């Protein structure tokens, strides 16, 4: 199981650190001590018939 | 199909005695089978 919050995840440290995401074809404010985030996707199929 | 019948005569004169007698059996079978069977599997993995 996921648990409970722990780590700050928006603490922006007085940074104005602008990601655009081409994904969702937006911008997003990263926190400024998180070491990286970025959105190309991956998708896996598997399908099975007996 | 398979059928076993006799017929047995017989007349004797001396008084007179006679006796005839016819005996026939029949016999037949059959049986039919059928059966089908299909098997199949897919797999697809796509990345």
């Amino acid at each position: 199981q996921f648990r409970n919050r722990v780590i700050n995840t928006k603490s922006f440290g007085g940074q104005c650190r602008k990601v655009f995401s081409g994904d969702g074809k937006d911008f997003y404010r990263l926190s400024g001590n998180v070491l990286s985030y970025t959105f190309q996707v991956k998708i896996n199929n598997d399908f099975n018939y007996e | 199909e398979a059928k076993h019948c006799v017929r047995i005569e017989t007349k004797k004169r001396v008084a007179k005695k006679t006796k005839v007698e016819h005996r026939c059996t029949t016999n037949k079978l059959s049986e039919k089978h059928e059966g089908s069977f299909i098997q199949g599997a897919e797999k697809s993995i796509s990345l």
